[PDB]
Order: C-alpha cells, then sequence, then structure tokens
C-alpha cells in the first residue's frame, strides 16, 4: 500500500529499496489521471530526491527520476513540489551521469519543470541547462533520446513574456541549424516550432534568427510532404515578416513566395487562414514588396478566398486587401478592382467582427481617395454590386468609429 | 492542429 512504499522507500537494503520505487512509478504510469495529490501528501518527495544523489545504484535513480518526472507532468501545483523539494540542481547533476537511462530520464524531468512558467525557465536556464543539453546532440545518439531533447529545446523558447535571455537564443539557434536538417518527423516539427516562438517573441530576437541564417532552411519546408511541418513553417515564417520591411525582404528574398500557390488552395481552411495571414503582411511593407504579391499571380486566389473563403481565412484576406490599399501605388490598386476585388469585399459588412468592419471600410475609404477621376467609375462599381445599400444602412449608432466612417465615404463620393 | 506539449508524462506497460 501506500504507507508501506513510503516506509520501504527509506531502507537501506538496496533490494527492498529499489522495488518500493519501482512500486511508485507504476502508481504514477498505470492510466492518465494518476493519484498524484496523494502521493505528494505521501510523503515520498524527500526520498524520490535523495535517490537521485546513489552514483552507486543508477537503476535506482532512474526510477527515481522518472517518479519526479511524471509529478512535475502534473498542474502547476504538483510541479511545484517537485521544484520546491530541491530536486532541479540533483537533475542538472545526472546531465552528466555515465547512464544514458539516467541522462535522458534527467531531460525528461527538467523540460516539464521548464514548461510551467518563465520564472521556472530562467531558473533552471541560469544554472547551466542549455549547455550540457545541446552536449547531447550527436550521431551516435538514439533518436527517442533526441526527441526528448528538441522538446525541452521547444519549451526553452516557448515562452515570451518575459522572453528568454539572448545569451540562450544565441546558444540554441546553431543547435536548431543542425536539427533543421533531420530525417525524423517529429524532430523537424518540434526544431520548426521553437523557431515560432523564437520569431514570435519580439524583432530583436527575429533578427537572432535571420542572423544565425537559419531562414533559407526555414522557407522551403513551406512545401516539405508533412502538413505538420509547413504548419510550423507557414507560422516561424508568418511572424518573421511582422517586423520590419528590411527583415520581411529576406523571407522574400529566399522565394517564399512561389510556394502558396499549394497553399492558398489547400483543402486545410487553417492552412488557408494562415496563408493569407502571411500576405496580409507582406501587403503592409513597400510597394516593391507588394508588387511582388502581383508578381506571383496571387492577388487573385486572395480574391477567391475573400469571397468564397470561410470566416477566419475571410478576416485575414479583408486585412490583405486593406493593408495594400493604404500602402501601395495607384495602378496597384488599380490592379485589384480590374481583379473583381469590389463585389466580395464590400460582403463583409454584415458581419458582427468589428475589426473586419473596421478593415472593409478604412479599405474602402482608401480606394475611393486614391483613384481620383475615377470616382464615379468605381463608385458605380459598389452601387451596382449592392455595396452601397450597405454602406447606407452602415450609419448605426452601434459603434461610432464606424458611423463617423461610413458617413464620410458617403458625403464625399455618394 | 498539432501544437507540442508543454508537459509530459512517461508511461509504463511494462
Amino acid at each position: 500500500s501506500l504507507e508501506a512504499i513510503v516506509q520501504n522507500a527509506s531502507s537501506d537494503n538496496q533490494g527492498i529499496q529499489l522495488s518500493a520505487v519501482q512500486a511508485a512509478r507504476k502508481l504514477l504510469s498505470s492510466d492518465r489521471n494518476p493519484p498524484i495529490d496523494d502521493l505528494i501528501k505521501s510523503g515520498i518527495l524527500p526520498i524520490l530526491v535523495h535517490c537521485l544523489e546513489r552514483d552507486d545504484n543508477p537503476s535506482l535513480q532512474f526510477e527515481a527520476a522518472w517518479a519526479l518526472t511524471n509529478i512535475a507532468s502534473g498542474t502547476s501545483e504538483q510541479t511545484q513540489a517537485v521544484v520546491q523539494s530541491n530536486a532541479v540542481p540533483l537533475f542538472l547533476r545526472l546531465l552528466h551521469s555515465p547512464h544514458q537511462n539516467v541522462c535522458e530520464q534527467a531531460v525528461w524531468a527538467l523540460g516539464n519543470i521548464i514548461g510551467d512558467g518563465p520564472q521556472c525557465r530562467d531558473y533552471v536556464i541560469s544554472l547551466g541547462v542549455v549547455k550540457p543539453l545541446l552536449s547531447f546532440i550527436s550521431p551516435s545518439i538514439p533518436i527517442t533520446f533526441l526527441r526528448n531533447v528538441t522538446w525541452v529545446m521547444v519549451n526553452l523558447c516557448r515562452h515570451k513574456d518575459p522572453p528568454p535571455p539572448m545569451e540562450t537564443i544565441q546558444e540554441i539557434l546553431p543547435a536548431l541549424c543542425v536539427l533543421i536538417h533531420h530525417t525524423d518527423v517529429n524532430i523537424l516539427v518540434d526544431t520548426v516550432w521553437a523557431l515560432s516562438y523564437l520569431t514570435d517573441a519580439g524583432n530583436e530576437q527575429i533578427q537572432m534568427v535571420i542572423d544565425s541564417g537559419i531562414v533559407p532552411h526555414l522557407v522551403p519546408l513551406l512545401s516539405h510532404q508533412e502538413v505538420k511541418v509547413q504548419t510550423a513553417a507557414l507560422r516561424a515564417v508568418g511572424n518573421i515578416v511582422t517586423g520590419t520591411d528590411e527583415q520581411t525582404q529576406v523571407v522574400l528574398n529566399c522565394d517564399a513566395l512561389s510556394h502558396f500557390p499549394a497553399l492558398l488552395t489547400h483543402p486545410k481552411e487553417k492552412i488557408n487562414k494562415e496563408a493569407v495571414w502571411f500576405l496580409s503582411n507582406i501587403t503592409a511593407g513597400n510597394q516593391q514588396q507588394v508588387q511582388a504579391v502581383i508578381d506571383a499571380n496571387l492577388v487573385p486566389m486572395i480574391i477567391h478566398l475573400l469571397d468564397k473563403g470561410d470566416f477566419g481565412t475571410q478576416k485575414e484576406a479583408a486585412w490583405a486587401i486593406s493593408n495594400l490599399t493604404i500602402s501601395g501605388r495607384k495602378d496597384q490598386v488599380a490592379y485589384l478592382i480590374q481583379q473583381n476585388v469590389i463585389p466580395p469585399f464590400c460582403n463583409l459588412l454584415t458581419v458582427k467582427d468589428a475589426q473586419v468592419v473596421q478593415v472593409v471600410l478604412d479599405g474602402l475609404s482608401n480606394i475611393l481617395k486614391m483613384a481620383e477621376d475615377e470616382a464615379e467609375t468605381i463608385g458605380n462599381l459598389i452601387e451596382e454590386c449592392g455595396g452601397l445599400e450597405k454602406i447606407e444602412q452602415l450609419q448605426n449608432h452601434e459603434n461610432e468609429d464606424i458611423y463617423k466612417l461610413a458617413y464620410e465615404i458617403i458625403d464625399q463620393f455618394f | 492542429n498539432y501544437c507540442p506539449p508543454v508537459k509530459r508524462e512517461r508511461t509504463s506497460s511494462l
């Protein structure tokens, strides 16, 4: 029973002690909702902690870290207890054990601890987990081990507020540059998702990704055979193009747009939404980058999703037509109109997402403000396609930001 | 949709 296990774990006889921690591990690895609460209150934690120090007994160290790993895999209150029992420095000491079964289970325990919070992340980092962890990446390492290493490397990147230190980011990227060429499916997915979080932190870390030189190996993953790899890559590269125009160009300089005809027509709508969301930020840059969306024959595919796509895809598509409207030249907006952008763009005012309504009308505002002579020409298109009637009825007080816009547009051109 | 997990258990068989 429980009380006997917590007692037999203190024996001086290794035989009874080991066979007692083996029982403490199974009770934590016998289902998916283990009795972890009753295990913490059972006082087993300090005995499991001290077992980590028995360099003379490796099999005791393995079973001890396994038990502590699964307790850390629970809630934050469950994970705090493992770190509150002074087990983190002993795990780090085990990273250099001459028994690979002990090195691996110590890595596994640290990842769950790192994943709980940025405080617990910076704690294990300050002690120096990155340098020995990345020392495991080698030819002779098994694949099941490397998968655990890459996953801890994800949590080392996972949180952005506060973001991980630069010293650690500068140490991880030269390993991602090595792990991005792996053949295993799960390793590559984790190697790209870590890039997604590093590109999600901020522009200061996006340049670290750029300066590392890994983007030329990240863009071709937009056409990888596995959808799991593109989804992370589409998110990873999708964040890079959210900073400065000089950083977005590095993405386009890797022929990023030549991978999107297979994404704008993908059957999965999540990819479609994630694809147009990328092109939206591209339409926010300078005119040369806006022209790159035009020189790739992507605008008709954006408009098609703007017409027949889903709500989440149309929201990012209306954004894509908007950022281009207030940034590009007159012929680029004129190119939009001759591509029959007028009918579907106005058919999104009836949505209850005020953000989209503001987006289209502002884009509807900047269109009419750019074609100075073709005001009557374009106005007939909006009136014939049924937009003006929807423009007229948008003068309601349920949002002054919309009311003010839908009136000035009418007062100047209608 | 397959975001990598935050925490992980190691299941036994045995």
